[PDB]
């Protein structure tokens, strides 16, 4: 993996570039937004579990999806999908944090989309979840925080799909 | 006081 | 046609058992004595 | 004139964001770098002999034993290790003998592939060779699951390695041939994420009798 | 099942390593009887030193019902 | 079943089925139309046994009916004796099959996780269990009551 | 794996319902025949090593698979069939007592024919094993008995080829 | 503490405290006053903060002080109400000592097998905590409601 | 472990008793002796390596524990025993920082004694060599310093003995 | 980065960040205006940091550069100074970095097996990242110098 | 793993036959090149750093993978390449003293392409750097054993081609 | 074979074949002859080496060509002299390959499954090969006959 | 016992 400072380093390093003049300004930013990172990320973490509760209350549940026949239906499966709902979120931070989405390519989305297929997970229903921990967190930390972590989470959906 | 529904959210 | 685990389909059950909510409790942390109210076994 | 020294170092033609992403992450994954050993060097810092613990059971189990568990049967293990009965090595088999166990990695799968997801989660590593793969295949057929645990965790690669006091990981080998290659394969899928065989087995190079 | 409580102590002959180590020095676990020669055996081998062996668990002589 | 916990078992030693897993398996196939009667006993009865252990349970717990409680307000009600049912449902199947395998796998396995991130209290949901029980004891023999009850306290047992 | 009792309780727990009449007639069936198949397995298991044996004696022996270039030839070969062999048994006992494959698709058949490409271990004279330990094993259970069993050693042939 | 965080960390690595890890505690050795200012804040005013998160969350879950709650009647209510002074004071632990594991140590650590065994409704326990986490934030400056705010958001986080 | 910080705590925590001003005292001391400890502790840091060389060089070279027979005799046993000096001065630093012996009991003495007298390792030259290590960190943080650093280097000492 | 290390470190718990780390990336950020123009100190005086330590460097080993010795001649001398150009360039990603991950990931492991190979004597090469030292310090304030010396020393340290 | 010896004996073994004079034949072929074979082996083990050496000098050395950006660029990876060249002579001295190549199918080739495809390891490069190994090998042990070694070498570099 | 085993001797090392290694191949190659000679013995009396150790063999355990014994009848009887055949050829395939993987690779690994399923008393096994040992050994000089007894022990010390 |  790699977050938002050694993907400035390292892409100077493969072209043998001292940090010029566009990669100080990166860095600048990144710094800048640190404080903003961290506040949202300690927000997320103090309600994880809450965001995890409402996004599936307003996405996946009296619905086909948790009745017997639907992917949710059982409480393992149901416990798994909450599972795997918590993992998002906190990948999502996790990249929120790093200013880089590299993580998320790396320990999320690699070979993710093979494994819902084998198992039969519903992408679609997941990508709705995964929306709607978006509109939660956004709720929560902010409008600018918001959007950061909407970009990781949206990330992973379009990853998934 | 809320009353929690059992109809899946729109 | 409403399918199986449906809660609708319990909710013809759920009037006719009709459940009591308790009465909206009159408590008040203000007038609680914390450490003379704490049983001491 | 430009030093010398400089243009000895220089990238030779601008090189585009795509070759910069592809030269960037060339060669072995930094997973090998960016990774945390949890060597339970003490038992009084109960936060770090729980940590040690759950670090086994993702080792071990592949991922957080909640969502598969009614209650849990390993508190009686942890009572043993927190009190320094036993050392994480005994841990890690009795999370390999474990009933959980059993049910995850030997019934769904048939012996060829217990074996290979059982050097992934005890030794860190795919099968070394053919004669590895035999040696297991004759303890699965004789004596069950428990005992093919017991040998790869007793054995002395395991000690040589993990050692008593840490938890097995991902490892990386260099040597021998396509043991990398095979491990690569173990530890890039995810859970369940098909039922195939990484190694079936070794193609023979010179069939002995044949 | 029966159990023994071994005490060893096991050197570090090949490295000089710079971590806490003895916590895997000199140590003392319980082994299930059906692990105390191989583990033993092992121990051995690396150089380890048996200080203490004792049947924690169990009874000597027992033909039936070792569990 | 009770043969799939057997196979399983003996799976994992690398060995045959011994004497005394044939003898239960024999003993279970025997004994299936008693299983079959109490299980259709239970099936029968199910709105009653429900109805009335949901009745039961909230006099009991009057809180989780009330302002703030998980089954506050008929709609939630409704879902709580949904919840009934599914475990009523499904202590049908460890009867037949003579195991508790279907119970675990269907509505155990993870349930604290579930119930955790609804916000339902356990507790509560094993008392249900056991107003089940006891509503769907007075309907048999104690023979098959009996048998019944042995699946209805291994719920209530891993729920507490 | 799924027993016979297993996958009617599967099938209706799907749609969410107790077992109506069809499904006890299904565990009816099931539970008649438990004599059936706990008899056998007490003589199989009984005669373990003289099944195989015997079904080697009559299938693989004296025959070029034995001689010198036959798979096999040496003694380390000869060990690896006969544990196979002894796999094959088992394990459809077990298919047998549940009354149900599923066992043999799963700790069996899955990547069986990957692993034995790669050795070489010839499919037809293996068929041929499993197909005499048929026939042996049958003239031990009885006739009944030995139909049950050949419906599982012949499901191992067939996803051997 | 903030040093045996640091040193525990360092240790882990075989290695002496970063320069950086040395710049954390100096700083935190420095600015220590004002920490001591949040604790003297929290500690003189715990009475209030408890009585007002007490009564806030009963208005949010009037249920576990209804029959059949876990904190029905008045001995119960004031346990549960004791049970806040506990985390409120594990918190001044918190913010002194600059680091969570004051906390963790004492009253994190198996809190759901605790709660689990008492009955009690976790949940509402981790409602009350972030109620005395408003309360106090009314009585403190923003800058000194933001440094409390961490060791309250880990309590909460702990207990969710 | 436990620090100067956690040990005020730890005695108000086993009272149920918030911080009193006698205990906000104790935790002021250690405050303003904060600067002093974090001073010395990156003295040591930087001269780590040449404090354990100057003080073996004063406590056991050209002594007959280097010799042939002596237990520093053989290259492996000279590099353990300074890799246990780096050990014991190291750790004393973190006891330093944390004005408190806990860590030197948790992490040093536990099992010490035993592995040391069972591989022969001799015990009064290793206090020797200690007591070396602390007059030369003395020569160079300081008096005071020098004097904390002291007590939890004789900590070590009188536990070995 | 303490960043991605925090990151390895959380997720190898799976666990998010705790509040102690936080603040440690907190202060991390602030602190980046200063690291930020050191490595502009270091990377504006490239030219001439390496030119004048490559004359000091051969004024006190003159055996390199003389015939027979691995760097003689103008060519084989260049690029003695094209390695020592690549250790200043990663001592500046290790200071806007913060850490020493940067030039240990690049430019350290296996350092050895590389001039080992070459016929380059590595003691030279740590010589001549004392000599860059020496030079860069005389180009900032003694503040900026103590913390871009922890870089030049571990680069002579991993060669020694 | 087979040598030139075992080579006879598995294709006697094969048949079930005796060796034979045409054996003998075969068998003695090899004895007489042994001497040739142990000299030249010597000769290359107390080189082989040194062949390596100037084989990545002539081969491998200020181009394109050695700059920043390059698969041998870093330290690790530079170090990596070495230890690879390594085995690689190492291995090829292995069969060339076996007289069967053999052993590179098995412990060289084995998964090798797979290894340097996923890694992003120049396969070109490394096949010439191998041949320059050849190349600097002939030159120290002679026309005869060079060409020896050359076999081995060459099986190899076709392996990865 | 010698060389064989030398290099997988080597190899689990990661090494360079040792000078000792390398001295007793070399002895091995100009000793080439000799061996060879000895194996083209053994070959060429083989038919007399089966017979008088299979005739002495049935002396010795009358009760293996028996009724009830697994050599009884003369086909059984000629599978047991062919069983022989087998490991004299194995033998020869030792002597001259000078060492003995290429027995143990060919018929030791599993030898105990293969003879304890087909019935055969391994035991006697032992002994048919002891009695090839003395005829052969009767055909030959004493160096000759040292030569190939290690490898006829070698068999007998592992079925025995 | 025949092998024919
Ligand atoms: C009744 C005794 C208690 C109670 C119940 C209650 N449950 C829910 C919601 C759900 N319950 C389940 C349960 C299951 N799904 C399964 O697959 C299985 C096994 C087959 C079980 C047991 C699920 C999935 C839900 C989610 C809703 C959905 O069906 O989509 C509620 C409502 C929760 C809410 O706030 O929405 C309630 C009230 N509550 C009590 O207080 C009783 C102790
Ligand atoms: C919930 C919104 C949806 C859902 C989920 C669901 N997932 C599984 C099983 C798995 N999910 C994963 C995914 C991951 N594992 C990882 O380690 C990571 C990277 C951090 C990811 C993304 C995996 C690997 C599995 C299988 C292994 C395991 O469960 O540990 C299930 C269970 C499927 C089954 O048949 O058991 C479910 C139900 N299902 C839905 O219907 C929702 C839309
Ligand atoms: C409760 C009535 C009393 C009490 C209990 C208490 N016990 C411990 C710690 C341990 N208890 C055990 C016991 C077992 N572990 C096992 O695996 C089994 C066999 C099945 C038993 C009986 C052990 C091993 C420990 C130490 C390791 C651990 O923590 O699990 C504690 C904690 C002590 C501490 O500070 O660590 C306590 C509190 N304490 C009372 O005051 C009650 C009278
Ligand atoms: C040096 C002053 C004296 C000396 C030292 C010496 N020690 C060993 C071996 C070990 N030393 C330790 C000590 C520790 N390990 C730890 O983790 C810690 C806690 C932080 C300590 C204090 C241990 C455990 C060993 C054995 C294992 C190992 O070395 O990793 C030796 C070598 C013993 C041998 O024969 O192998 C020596 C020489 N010896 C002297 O004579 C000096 C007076
Ligand atoms: C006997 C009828 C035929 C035969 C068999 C034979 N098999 C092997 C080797 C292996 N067989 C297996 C099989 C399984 N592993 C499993 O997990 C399962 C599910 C129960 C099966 C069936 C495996 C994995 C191996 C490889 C490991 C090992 O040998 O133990 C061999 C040896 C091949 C070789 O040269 O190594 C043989 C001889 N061969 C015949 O000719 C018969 C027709
Ligand atoms: C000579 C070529 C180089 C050199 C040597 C030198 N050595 C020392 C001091 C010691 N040397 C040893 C070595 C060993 N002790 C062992 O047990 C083993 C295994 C047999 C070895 C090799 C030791 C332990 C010492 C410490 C002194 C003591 O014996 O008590 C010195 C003195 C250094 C000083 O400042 O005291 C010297 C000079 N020095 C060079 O420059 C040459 C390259
Ligand atoms: C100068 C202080 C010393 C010195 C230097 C020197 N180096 C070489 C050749 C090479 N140096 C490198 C170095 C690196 N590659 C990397 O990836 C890294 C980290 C980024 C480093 C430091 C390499 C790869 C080479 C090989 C040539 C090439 O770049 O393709 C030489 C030339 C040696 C020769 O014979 O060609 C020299 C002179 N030499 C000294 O004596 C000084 C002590
Ligand atoms: C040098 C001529 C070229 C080069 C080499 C290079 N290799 C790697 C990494 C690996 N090399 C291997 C190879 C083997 N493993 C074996 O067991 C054997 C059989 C004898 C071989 C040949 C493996 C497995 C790896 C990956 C694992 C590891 O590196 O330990 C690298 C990358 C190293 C890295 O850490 O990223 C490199 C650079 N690169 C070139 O550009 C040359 C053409
Ligand atoms: C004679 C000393 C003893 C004896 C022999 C005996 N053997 C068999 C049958 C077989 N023997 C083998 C052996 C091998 N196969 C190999 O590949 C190797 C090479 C090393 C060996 C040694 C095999 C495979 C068989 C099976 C038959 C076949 O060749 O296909 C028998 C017949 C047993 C029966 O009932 O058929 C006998 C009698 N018996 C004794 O009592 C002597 C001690």
């Amino acid at each position: 993996m790699q977050d938002a400072i050694t993907a400035v380093i390292n892409s100077a390093d493969v072209q043998g570039k001292y940090l010029d003049g566009a990669a100080m300004d990166k860095l600048k930013s990144y710094f800048a937004s640190g404080e903003l990172r961290v506040r949202a990320a300690s927000v997320i973490s103090a309600n994880a579990a809450t965001i995890v509760k409402e996004a599936v209350a307003k996405s996946l549940l009296y619905s086909d999806v948790t009745r017997p026949g639907g992917n949710m239906y059982t409480t393992r499966r149901y416990a798994a999908c909450i599972r795997d709902l918590d993992y998002y979120l906190r990948y999502a931070t996790y990249a929120m944090l790093a200013g880089d989405a590299s993580i998320l390519d790396e320990r999320v989305l690699n070979g993710l989309k093979e494994t819902y297929n084998s198992l039969g997970v519903p992408i679609s229903s997941t990508v709705q979840a995964i929306q709607a921990i978006k509109e939660v967190t956004a709720s929560l930390v902010g409008a600018d925080a918001g959007k950061e972590m909407g970009v990781y989470l949206d990330y992973i959906c379009s990853g998934l799909s | 006081n809320e009353v929690r529904r059992f109809i899946p959210q729109e | 046609k409403l399918t199986a685990g449906n809660p609708m389909n319990f909710l013809g059950m759920a009037r006719s058992i009709n459940p009591a909510a308790n009465t909206i409790p009159k408590v008040s942390a203000q007038n609680i004595n914390i450490e003379a109210s704490v049983p001491r076994r | 004139v430009t030093p010398r020294f400089v243009e000895l170092g220089q990238v030779s033609a601008i090189r585009t964001e795509p070759e910069i992403a592809y030269r960037s992450n060339q060669g072995v994954t930094r997973q090998r770098q960016q990774t945390k050993v949890f060597k339970l060097v003490s038992t009084y810092d109960k936060v770090a002999v729980k940590n040690a613990i759950r670090a086994a059971y993702r080792q071990v189990f592949e991922r957080d034993l909640e969502p598969y568990i009614i209650n849990s049967e390993f508190t009686a293990l942890e009572s043993k290790l927190s009190n320094n009965e036993i050392n994480v090595k005994e841990f890690i088999e009795g999370l390999g003998t474990s009933e959980l166990y059993m049910k995850e990695f030997y019934a769904p799968y048939p012996n060829t592939k217990v074996i290979e997801m059982g050097t992934k989660h005890f030794l860190g590593r795919a099968p070394l060779n053919q004669k590895e793969i035999q040696q297991y295949n004759q303890i699965l057929a004789s004596q069950g699951l428990k005992a093919f645990i017991g040998a790869m965790v007793n054995g002395m690669e395991y000690l040589q390695t993990f050692g008593e006091d840490t938890v097995p990981y991902r490892r990386f080998p260099t040597l021998p041939a396509a043991n990398f290659p095979n491990t690569e394969r173990l530890y890039n899928k995810l859970t369940k994420q098909d039922k195939e065989l990484v190694v079936p087995s070794f193609t023979p190079v010179v069939k002995v009798g044949g | 099942m029966r159990m023994f409580r071994i005490t060893a102590c096991v050197p570090s002959q090949t490295r000089i390593r710079t971590q806490r180590e003895l916590q895997n020095t000199y140590f003392t676990k319980l082994v299930p009887y059906d692990n105390w020669f191989r583990e033993q055996q092992r121990i051995m081998k690396m150089g380890g030193k048996i200080v203490k062996v004792e049947l924690a668990t169990g009874r000597p002589g027992t033909n039936a019902g070792l569990a | 079943s009770i043969v799939t916990k057997s196979i399983v078992n003996a799976d994992a030693e690398a060995r045959y089925l011994s004497p005394g897993e044939l003898d239960r398996i024999k003993a279970f196939v025997t004994g299936g139309a008693a299983r079959l009667r109490i299980a259709e006993t239970l099936t029968g009865s199910r709105e009653t046994i429900v109805k009335q252990a949901g009745d039961r349970l909230f006099q009991k717990r009057p809180d989780i009916v009330s302002p703030g409680g998980n089954a506050y307000g008929e709609e939630m009600t409704a879902t709580c004796l949904r919840d009934m049912d599914y475990y009523l449902r499904l202590v049908t199947y460890g009867v037949v099959s003579g195991d508790v395998t279907p119970i675990e796998e269907i509505g155990l396995v993870g349930v604290r996780e579930m119930y955790r991130s609804l916000g339902t209290p356990i507790e509560a949901v094993a008392q249900s269990v056991r107003e089940m029980k006891e509503v769907a004891s007075g309907l048999m023999s104690s023979d098959d009551a009996a048998e019944a009850s042995a699946y209805f306290d291994f719920v209530i047992g891993k729920m507490s």
